[PDB]
């Protein structure tokens, strides 16, 4: 017996490909528990989640649950180090993060597998006693407020809190989740409110052991690990809260059959129909919500998207259930609209309504049913294996919902029919409660009123009974057919036996100037999965803007031809991805082997002859037309990168010359590109998974032949096959390109300091320095100085070139930036000098570790073979070799390395800085700094600098 | 296709 703990077990059902070990347990004071043993694993993790959230903020300080999160990391009593938490993490290989949902807060992290106890104690100490630092706290709430401040321009976020305000009023859904500087420290402080306490409250009255869930993963025992939690997390109080309830609906019909003309920040298009239901969580076991989804959702033949996207009216199509709270969820079927899809609205959500009458009129289908629950069951049993990070994260939160031995199972498993639940649910898809939302830009200026928190242009119209009566008296549409048999479903899981001459990396299996083939059988996973990875290249593919527009449609108009057919695939656990490289095209086909040559195969002959139909081409090319201009409303920070990677590489065409390339690309000149471009080609390719060298052989072969014959592709040149260079700045020298960001009202900011080429050695020394400086510019930049939200510090590599980068989005001026990230620099320095010898060997090993973390599902592994093809250097051994080397390294030789290369003094120091301005323009300070060139043209910027060499391979 | 916004600490 043992009176720490209120119970233990039974058995937690895992799949039988799982090795790892559980065991469920609830605590004395009433925290239920899961833990993971997986003796294999290079770090361990932990997580917890409280069942309070957004919708528990005060109404007279909104935000707080969510400003309370970030506190948490900032110091507690046993641990009143600022960032005792994020260094120690940093020291030993780990990471951490946390998110604030309206009913959960959940905290996560990972580390070590050595050191799991010591990051454990320092986490736990967050529920336990907290400073909430008043110093700290006047400062993170900038962070928050940077933080909103990114998502206020976002049309996802505006759509958002736009459903929350339309709603009741004060239904505490209509909450402002996120907060800002005003919530949080502005109004308080006008209304005479002491924020550190309300923290403290809010901390002590909702943070009880009632409300919590925990999981934790490491390299011990079972036994182990339950001493373990035991120990630290029997101080949780349980002030026995009782966990909040949502009964009534903020959609009341005051809110139904209405409206909403919305203006965009974007140009985009989009129908948001969305019913009001029940809280079907409760039903799990039967789910029919997913039986509803799946079918209203179908995008295969007979299913709704296929005829609105037939008739010209919608691209795409999401359906299906969406959680509110508990007490209420969503049932929505959302849509984009083409240019006449948006004046034949009213007649898309008939034949909506008409689909749905189709589902009424024949009823609940059990087969169905059987084919979701046989998918799931497969699913899970060849599930691949998760991070310890994400999956203690993810089981902590669904550890409040189901049974402990369920927790596994319960989101993938189906085990009753309910045609009632089926029935009930699909009788309130009725027109009489309906809320139609439509987003597009033609609402601009016949706008009336406006959203509180993101400022949303909109409109509010009560939907004329005209029309509810011709929804409601919804004929059979004879074009609407239940889907069909999946034919995908794979049967075959037979696990191929490992050959004689099996290799531990992927070997060279076939040289031809057609074709260069990679090939590696799965030696460590052992799932009926298989990833096969392609790269066509050709000249054709980027060699004008006009021929990279014609590349895209080319692949994006095929995607769209296959859609019907590979949706059926897709839910049967076999995907592919197709897009045009600067190379190329690139394919990639993923999932279980079974039916995967039968895809294949579908694809490369579809591809190879293409019949375009012309109202797609001008439905698709409006589409691309402005996803090209929307890039204009995106984040000052991927700006700036944008701006850099042109900078920095050999060829790369502008967003703004794919615009006036498009006016041309016409029909007929499309339809006559496509064969050019298959003309000549090399393709590289990957074959990783359960299958054998002469599989992987046929595989390659049957693609080629595919080619040669449709198409009749021969191969390419091999002088044709080089990439593209990066430009070689000149030492001690200082360039700076600047442009302003007209939507966002951040300033965006890059600096690169250019080190050399990719060397075993000069690669190690960049990312020993990058390591080191890692925690201290998040702790400094941001914690600290409060520069905003996003701070970014770490390794930059293209074309075979690297480079030290720092990214950061900012309300403060770029020039501004660019002192402080040089005042750190100088701050770094003179630590690195007053750093232990043993405290330089254990920054080492945290990187040693984490570039010694070997994958763990197969696509992961997967990445890691194809980044080095891809890269031309297949250093496959790399991780043994460049970790090897690096703990030679001393703690000067890093020292010399700064000084040399990246200081302010450095003889070869490489420095371009891109300088995104906003919509509208005591601490440590800077050194003095050269005046930098200004880049006014890119190309002659680049026509005027030397250009790097390409690395040798292996 | 079936369905499946959170504040988050770090990007
Ligand atoms: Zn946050």
């Amino acid at each position: 017996n043992n009176p720490a703990i209120k119970r233990i077990g039974n058995h937690i059902t895992k799949s039988p490909e799982d090795k790892r070990e559980y065991r469920g347990l609830e605590l004395a004071n009433g925290i239920k528990v899961l833990l993971i043993s997986d003796p294999t694993t290079d770090k361990s993790s932990a997580a917890l989640d409280v069942h309070i959230g957004s919708l528990s903020d005060p109404p007279n300080i909104a935000g707080l649950s969510h400003f309370l999160q970030h506190m948490l990391f900032l110091g507690t009593k046993k641990y009143p180090k600022e960032n005792e938490y994020s260094q120690f993490l940093s020291e030993h290989a780990g990471s951490s993060n946390a998110f604030t949902s309206g009913e959960h807060t959940n905290y996560y992290f990972d580390v070590s597998h050595e050191h799991l106890e010591g990051a454990l104690d320092r986490f736990a100490q967050f529920f336990l006693s907290p400073l909430f630092d008043e110093s700290a706290k006047d400062r993170e709430v900038n962070a928050v407020d940077s933080e909103h401040e990114k998502n206020v321009m976002n049309d996802a976020w505006r759509l958002f809190q736009l459903e929350k305000a339309t709603g009741n009023p004060k239904h505490p859904f209509s909450k402002f989740g996120t907060g800002n500087k005003y919530t949080l420290e502005t109004r308080p402080n006008q209304e005479g409110i002491d924020v550190r306490q309300e923290l403290l409250k809010f901390h002590s009255a909702y943070y009880s052991s009632n409300l919590m869930a925990v999981v934790v993963l490491g390299r011990e025992s079972l036994d182990d690990l339950t001493n373990l939690v035991v120990k630290l997390f029997s101080e949780v109080e349980n002030k026995n809260v009782p966990l909040p309830e949502f009964p009534e609906h903020p959609f009341q019909e005051e809110h139904l059959k209405q409206l909403y003309k919305i203006v965009p920040i974007k140009d985009i298009r989009n129908l948001y129909v969305t019913f009001p239901i029940p809280d079907l969580q409760k039903y799990y076991k039967s789910n029919p919500g997913h039986y509803l989804g799946h079918l209203i959702g179908h995008e295969g033949p007979g299913s709704l998207l296929s005829e609105l996207k037939s008739k010209g009216w919608v691209n795409t199509l999401v359906g299906g259930q969406k959680e509110g709270a508990r007490g209420f969820m969503f049932f929505i079927i959302n849509v984009d609209l083409t240019e006449e899809g948006l004046l034949h609205v009213e007649d898309i959500i008939l034949h909506m309504f008409q689909y749905i009458q189709k589902l009424r009129a024949e009823g609940p289908q059990e087969w169905v049913f059987q084919e979701l629950k046989d998918l799931n069951a497969v699913a899970f049993r060849f599930k691949d294996k998760e991070r310890p990070r994400g999956y203690t994260s993810k089981i902590a939160g669904i550890l409040h919902y189901y049974p402990l031995e369920e927790v596994l199972t319960a989101e993938y498993l189906l085990e009753e029919f309910r045609p009632d639940l089926i029935e009930m649910v699909l009788d309130k898809l009725r027109p009489e409660n309906v809320r139609v939302a439509i987003v597009s830009k033609s609402f601009e200026g016949k706008t009336d009123r406006t959203e509180e928190w993101y400022g949303t242009q909109y409109k509010q119209e009560a939907i004329p009974d005209e029309v509810i009566k011709k929804w409601q008296n919804a004929d059979l549409n004879g074009k609407f057919k239940l889907p069909t048999k999946n034919e995908f479903i794979p049967t075959n899981f037979e696990i191929l036996p490992l050959e004689k001459e099996a290799t531990p990396y992927p070997a060279l299996i076939k040289d031809t100037a057609m074709s260069k083939l990679w090939f590696k059988q799965d030696d460590k996973f052992f799932l009926p999965k298989a990833n096969l990875n392609f790269e066509f290249f050709s000249p054709f593919a980027y060699v004008d803007p006009l021929h990279s527009n014609m590349a895209y449609l080319y692949l994006e108009l095929l995607k769209d031809s296959l859609n019907e057919y590979a949706y059926a695939a897709e839910l049967a656990g076999l995907s592919y991805d197709l897009q045009n490289t600067i190379y190329g095209m690139y394919l990639s086909v993923k999932g279980y082997n079974d039916k995967q040559p039968i895809l294949l195969k579908k694809i490369i002959e579809k591809m190879a002859t293409f019949e375009i139909d012309e109202k797609r081409f001008e439905i698709i090319k409006e589409a691309y037309m402005r996803s090209l201009n929307n890039f204009r409303a995106e984040q000052p920070h991927q700006h700036a990168m944008y701006y850099l990677r042109l900078l920095m590489t050999e060829v790369a065409w502008t967003k703004d010359e794919l615009k006036e390339a498009l006016d041309d690309v016409t029909l007929p000149r499309l339809k006559a590109f496509i064969p050019q471009l298959l003309s000549r080609l090399h393709i590289e390719a990957l074959l990783h998974g359960n299958i054998t060298k002469q599989a992987a052989l046929g595989i390659m072969q049957m693609v080629e032949d595919t080619l040669i014959e449709h198409a009749h592709t021969k191969p390419l040149l091999p002088s044709q096959l080089v990439r593209y260079r990066e430009v070689q700045l000149p030492d001690r020298g200082w360039f700076v390109y600047q442009q302003r960001n007209e939507v966002h009202n951040n300033s965006g900011i890059e600096i690169y300091y250019q080190t050399d080429m990719q060397s075993t050695s000069e690669n190690m020394f960049l990312e020993l320095f990058a390591q080191i400086i890692s925690e201290p510019a998040f702790n400094t930049l941001r914690t600290k100085e409060q520069l905003g939200y996003i701070v970014f510090s770490g390794p930059r590599r293209a074309n075979g070139i690297q480079g030290l980068r720092f990214i950061i989005q900012s309300e403060k001026p770029p020039h501004y930036l660019e002192s402080r990230v040089e005042a750190f620099l100088i701050t770094m320095e003179k630590s690195i000098e007053d750093m232990t010898e043993e405290a330089f060997q254990k920054h080492i090993q945290a990187l040693a570790i984490r570039r010694l973390d070997k994958p763990k599902k197969l696509s992961a592994e997967s990445a890691k073979y194809w980044g080095e093809i891809i890269s031309q250097q297949y250093n496959f051994d790399r991780d043994n070799t460049e970790v090897a080397y690096l703990k030679t390294l001393t703690k000067e030789d890093i020292i010399k390395f700064y000084k040399e290369m990246l200081a302010v003094d450095a003889p070869r120091r490489h420095k371009v800085s891109v300088h995104v301005l906003a919509r509208e323009m005591n601490l440590s300070q800077a050194p003095a700094l050269p005046q930098p060139e200004v880049i006014q043209n890119m190309t002659e910027f680049k026509r005027g600098l030397p250009l790097f060499p390409l690395v040798k391979p292996h | 296709a079936p369905m499946g916004f959170q504040t988050k600490r770090s990007k």
